[PDB]
């Protein structure tokens, strides 16, 4: 698959900006070596304090019961 | 009104002048203020 995509979520003083990216990369199982500047895409100013966040996925079955990358940050 | 620490999100201007090029005189874009001669540049900018 040639299709890569890099998102960035950041929030600091009220405003929150998501930087976002789509680009090809053709490797076997994981991130090449290769290099790119990553650009924005909105800037949101609600600025809410966010502690904890999940993503979503695609899926069939509705089991109902009631490959992504994670890093943290040094300022 | 409310005054709480939080960004502005709503408030209108207002049409004073019109637009002027190249002769230098002072300006406001979109808070940065300066003056200087204005001059079309060839140079291709970041769309962001």
């Amino acid at each position: 698959f040639k299709n890569l995509r890099e998102f960035v979520f950041k929030n600091i003083d009220g405003y929150f900006k998501i930087y976002s990216k789509h680009t090809p990369i053709n490797l076997v199982r994981d991130l090449p070596q290769g290099f790119s500047a990553l650009e924005p895409l909105v800037d949101l100013p609600i600025g809410i304090n966010i502690t904890r966040f999940q993503t979503l996925l695609a899926l069939h079955r509705s089991y109902l019961t009631p490959a992504y990358y994670v890093g943290y940050l040094q300022p | 009104f409310e005054l709480l620490h939080a960004p502005a999100t709503v408030c209108g201007p207002k049409k004073s002048t019109n637009l002027v090029k190249n002769k230098c005189v002072n300006f406001n874009f979109n808070g940065l203020t300066g003056t200087g001669v204005l001059t079309e540049s060839n140079k291709k900018f970041l769309p962001f």
